[PDB]
RNA sequence: CCUGGGCAGGGCGAAGCCAGAGGAAACUCUGGUGGAGGUCCGUAGCGGUCCUGACGUGCAAAUCGGUCGUCCGACCUGGG
RNA sequence: CGGAUCCGUAACUUCGGGAUAAGGAUUGGCUCUAAGGGCUGGCAGCCGACUUAGAACUGGUGCGGACCAGGGGAAUCCGA
RNA sequence: UACCUGGUUGAUCCUGCCAGUAGCAUAUGCUUGUCUCAAAGAUUAAGCCAUGCAUGUCUAAGUACGCACGGCCGGUACAGUGAAACUGCGAAUGGCUCAUUAAAUCAGUUAUGGUUCCUUUGGUCGACUUGGAUAACUGUGGUAAUUCUAGAGCUAAUACAUGCCGACGGGCGCUGACCCCCUUCGCGGGGGGGAUGCGUGCAUUUAUCAGAUCAAAACCAACCCGGGCUUUGGUGACUCUAGAUAACCUCGGGCCGAUCGCACGCCCCCCGUGGCGGCGACGACCCAUUCGAACGUCUGCCCUAUCAACUUUCGAUGGUAGUCGCCGUGCCUACCAUGGUGACCACGGGUGACGGGGAAUCAGGGUUCGAUUCCGGAGAGGGAGCCUGAGAAACGGCUACCACAUC
RNA sequence: UCUCGCCCGAAGCGUUUACUUUGAAAAAAUUAGAGUGUUCAAAGCAGGCCCGAGCCGCCUGGAUACCGCAGCUAGGAAUAAUGGAAUAGGACCGCGGUUCUAUUUUGUUGGUUUUCGGAACUGAGGCCAUGAUUAAGAGGGACGGCCGGGGGCAUUCGUAUUG
């Protein structure tokens, strides 16, 4: 369900399909975006239920700039993620490299279910959606580690 | 700074203008108009500095408004006025065709060409829209805004333009077997035939071209102008057909002078 | 004086950042002008490039377009509720851009007669307002034409429209920004997001 | 010594306990709970610092009015 | 000065204190808003509690409006 | 120029430092003939300034009854030069300095599909001329003066305003009297025409609808022919552009020429009392280009731990909506969650710290400066606010405070 | 793969960084460096041939190299790390069934159904050489014959000194 004050993007709701009275299902009026890229839109924002402003399936945060990935920090922050991306840097005196990182929060959009602690994330750049988030979740693609296993409870 | 930009030094000012650093502190800096400051060369730069019409800058102004020097067929009476890549001079009186192409080196080389090849003009296409009423737009490099101009014109095309009449012709597109000009860039000047694209989804692709005598470079679609059909250039480019063969072989050639 | 400017904030960290420039022009910032429900009265506003901003101090009319069957008619406006973003601002009946407006039903009755006629709101009295209700009489095969608009596509505008029709209040959200272009443009409430916004104001007026 | 009676309300927040966070460990940090004490402001009660006030052949052969110290106790007090 | 609420609190130290340290702001009236519960049916409905916080308006800056009620700081000697 | 030398000892070897050696750029001492270039109040004091200047501008083309000069010159306004004013543009440029500022500014690289934009360049531009107002000007004045101004009279326009004709009404939506055909005794059903009335074009602000990759039949009811028919583009991505639907289009009111000059000819008609007007200057609603601005992405900066936890009631991090803004934003507001950064050095201080392209230093590697002529930023004694303007928080603009300071 | 015109373009395309070789990449000035007798030179971007003045003249330059670090593209697979399949929930090919829809031919429209194109779910079997590199003159652990004035607690002995 919703836990705000109104959700509704773009999609007009009422179609006033009652002609001799019947339910019927209200999942069809969904709207579908295609980010381009050449990257797959995943299921969860077709047949999922939730109502996200800055979603890039859903909102109009448009994907541009640059592409790049990190690992999953912190979940503790609403919506969004806190990721973090080591590098080296090479320095021209000393003639070898160090450790480098930025810790970049990014908008997890709802969609990406089983976003556990430690898998590697690909980001977008977007629009400025807050003061420290700019980037975006594109896509999940390491499952960091084995989840076939389970445990007692 | 407050606003826009009002001089222009000689120190910073483009190196294909060929100014000097003993002659003047300011050099002269081009006025709004279809081309960049960086792809444009103004007519002061094209009387005084090159063709050497006139020695001082005052003369040159004193003629741009007595009417003898015209572009594209109307006349200007900015003496900064800007003026790019294949644009056509002419002025009134004698045989005096100047066409804007660019010397393998990147300089403005000139060529004097006949009056039947004068009346015309090639342009690039810059975008297509559409309009008030659905009707087609195209915006040309030139900053020329036609309407209903013709539904098989692809973003990067080149087509024919008329200075009389401001009518277009002869539309060619980007197909891999066309001879393009390189306009911009560390290879602008360099004229071959498009060999293969590479499309990236990061709105910048790139083309791998190939000229004569077995050589090949590579460029980005910003900077391309299509010029010829299957080595057949619709424009005569003068000396040779534009080639950069060598500095050794430059300094042969200067040595069997 | 109010700046809307990014410089006098802290860090990612939270360390606070020098200051160094002096609040500049192209950062402006304008107090607020909350939009009663009077008369008509609205000012203007310079907009750097020479534009024009239509500042509505107090607004009476608006336009506010019916949901499914696509008309939209005037409007006057009659009361504020449930801001939903600062409940100050119902109390003090402040046109916002997502706020609801009591649209006074009058002006839809007239399309609602002339294109989808027996029409309601009534009160079944079946016996007053001598509206030219039955004396164009209906000549033609375009009372065939109402017949199917009335019986075939059967008119639903089921209860919840009907009770807001018989109090003669229709409650709408504003779609347009009533500070920047001077217009209370919006949109009638419908179906679920109608019984949503009534179901907050009916626990509003409980609690 | 034996046997009985009494001490309005608030402040500080010990031990013990719970939850969260950090650390490899030692353990540490934060938010609560708890109500400890010959503890603090203060009433009744017990004494009497100052005005060296009033009286000063007085109410009184030692009293009165303010200002007072302490008031869970090494506390006050009846009877045997 | 004195009550209460919100900030902020030093030298020194036996680390417990010093501390209600020092030094500031508000306090009236009248309308509101939000939060803090119980009882029935397989989320819906009925009934009361005085507390806190915030907003507007207003009275001659007037608000502990009477009464209730810590002036404070730096030091020395002695007795913990 | 891939480089050393003297000094601890009675004497020798070693670690070690000191002192000589040579550029560099600041000052200073002595001396000085020619000639080509040539930095030059940065270091302390981004301290104070007397005096003189550094921003003005007219074309055949905005407004000319100035009393100024004067064309031959008669009269049916205006020959021309034209001082001064009204108007528009620019004074947001250039020059100077580096005082603040340490992921701040800058440098490399990417995008505004999240915005504005003077001017130029192209498209679009579908009543034989109305109204007040006013300067310069004439006389009259005030004060100790200023780039000080009042009141009396006058006139102008591309300053301000108001506002008309063309142009057939094409076509469409909704009502719409009436009319034609087939069937039924009529009732009734189906198909096809048809004036009045409201609307109508681009933009503004809404809401809705339709908007591309994929071909073979079978049952039931209506109708066309001789078994057989129908359509905007682009990006990698749209809530992009473009259509249709009902209404506002906001008195502080988007546009749809009540403007000027040159060359002067042509046609019909009863007269021109009517047309055919070729070219140029103004921005004028919008669309793009150009000069840019602006906030954005990644990466990169000196020293200090005697700066190890910092931020959050006066937003610290995120979400939901709203306000402002040119838009994307905790930029601001109400509610909700308790977050965000740090030993990979954040946070807190100092810089005799503007950042770079660069400069000096001769193996390589490095070290130290870069205020300084180029680019970008910042300020005009400190620091706040603002009109005008497309562009300023402007200072050779204004307003108020502090420190100076003139009559 | 033959989906769009016996081979190719094209699209599925990259498990992804570290490192290399191209190529674009930027703005000049400055630095190395081309040409040039500025009288040589520091510089400058110039200038040079013919013509008795009479050719109403011609020709050429104003390049290149570096632009680290960061970012983009195309090749390379040695070096260093990362997951593939261990409770099989793996890999290919071929089968059974459920629900749904975009568009074409039945001359067109309206109602019904299937093949077809695909996403979603589900049951069985065949198939893999069906899947785990052996245990470092690395390490942890286990066993057992020892060994040590190693540690702790309790006990016992010895003179001597003092009284
Ligand atoms: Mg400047
Ligand atoms: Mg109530
Ligand atoms: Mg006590
Ligand atoms: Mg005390
Ligand atoms: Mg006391
Ligand atoms: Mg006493
Ligand atoms: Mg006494
Ligand atoms: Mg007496
Ligand atoms: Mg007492
Ligand atoms: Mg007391
Ligand atoms: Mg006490
Ligand atoms: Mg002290
Ligand atoms: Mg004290
Ligand atoms: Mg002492
Ligand atoms: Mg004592
Ligand atoms: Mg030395
Ligand atoms: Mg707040
Ligand atoms: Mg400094
Ligand atoms: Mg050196
Ligand atoms: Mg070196
Ligand atoms: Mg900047
Ligand atoms: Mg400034
Ligand atoms: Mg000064
Ligand atoms: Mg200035």
């Amino acid at each position: 369900t919703e836990r705000a004050y109104q959700k509704q993007p773009t999609i007009f709701q009422n179609k006033k399909r009652v002609l001799l009275g019947e339910t019927g299902k209200e999942k069809l009026p969904r709207y579908y975006k295609n980010i381009g890229l050449g990257f797959k839109t995943p299921k969860e924002a077709i047949e999922g239920t939730y109502i996200d402003k800055k979603c890039p399936f859903t909102g109009n945060v448009s994907i541009r700039g640059r592409i790049l990935s990190g690992v999953v920090t912190k979940m503790k922050m609403q919506r969004t993620i806190v990721i973090r991306r080591d590098y080296l840097h090479y320095i021209r005196k000393y003639n070898r490299f160090e450790k480098r990182h930025k810790n970049m929060s990014v908008h997890l959009s709802p969609c990406f279910r089983d976003v556990q602690i430690g898998d590697i994330v690909t980001v977008g750049e977007c629009r400025p959606l807050s003061k420290t988030v700019r980037f975006n979740v594109l896509k999940v693609t390491k499952a960091a580690g084995t989840k076939k296993q389970f445990q007692k409870f | 700074a407050r606003g826009p930009k009002k001089h222009l030094k000689r120190v910073a000012a483009p190196k294909h203008w060929m100014l000097d650093k003993l002659t003047g502190v300011f050099a002269p800096r081009p006025s709004t108009g279809p081309h960049k400051l960086r792809e444009c060369l103004p007519l002061i730069v094209f009387l005084r500095n090159r063709l050497k019409y006139a020695l001082t800058g005052d003369e040159v102004k004193k003629i741009c408004m007595q009417r003898f020097i015209k572009i594209d067929g109307k006349v200007r009476v900015d003496v900064t006025y800007p003026a790019g890549f294949m644009d056509v001079i002419s002025i009134e009186k004698t045989g005096e065709h100047f066409r804007l192409v660019y010397d393998t080196k990147g300089r403005f080389a000139v060529h004097r060409i006949t009056v039947e090849e004068a009346k015309y003009k090639l342009c690039k296409v810059r975008k297509i829209t559409v309009g008030v009423k659905g009707i087609p737009h195209l915006v040309t490099h030139d900053a020329r805004t036609i309407r209903y101009p013709d539904p098989v014109i692809k973003v990067n095309d080149t087509v024919q333009i008329d200075l009389g009449t401001g009518k277009i012709i002869n539309f060619i597109k980007f197909d891999t077997g066309n001879l393009c000009m390189v306009i911009g860039g560390a290879n602008l000047g360099r004229v071959g035939v498009i060999t293969n694209r590479e499309r990236h989804p990061g709105s910048f692709d790139v083309v791998h071209v190939k000229d004569a005598n077995g050589n090949s470079f590579a460029t980005r679609l910003s900077n391309i102008f299509v010029i010829g059909n299957g080595n057949k250039p619709w424009i005569s480019l003068p000396r040779g057909k534009g080639i950069r063969l060598t500095v050794a072989e430059e300094r042969d050639k200067r040595l069997a002078t | 004086g109010i700046s809307r400017d990014n410089w006098h904030k802290r860090r990612k960290t939270g360390g606070k950042r020098k200051p160094y420039h002096k609040k500049r022009k192209y950062e402006l910032g304008r107090p607020a002008a909350n939009t009663k429900i009077g008369p008509r009265r609205i000012h203007t506003v310079r907009v750097r490039g020479g534009n024009k901003k239509y500042r509505a101090l107090r607004l009476d009319v608006g336009n506010f377009s019916w949901g499914s069957e696509c008309c939209t008619r005037k409007t006057r406006i009659i009361d504020v509720v449930y801001n939903a973003s600062n409940n100050e601002l119902v109390r003090t009946k402040t046109l916002v851009k997502n706020c609801i407006v009591l649209i006074d039903s009058t002006p839809y009755r007239q399309w609602y007669e002339s294109h989808y006629a027996l029409p309601l709101g009534r009160k079944k009295g079946a016996k007053l307002t001598p509206e030219e209700e039955e004396i164009l009489n209906k000549k033609r095969s375009k009372k065939i034409q109402k017949k199917y608009d009335e019986r075939k596509k059967n008119a639903k505008i089921s209860s919840l429209l009907e009770e807001q029709f018989q109090q003669g209040k229709l409650l709408a959200c504003i779609a347009s920004r009533p500070g920047q272009c001077g217009r209370a443009d919006g949109y009638v409430l419908e179906g679920k997001e109608l019984e949503f916004y009534l179901r907050k104001i009916k626990a509003r007026k409980g609690k």
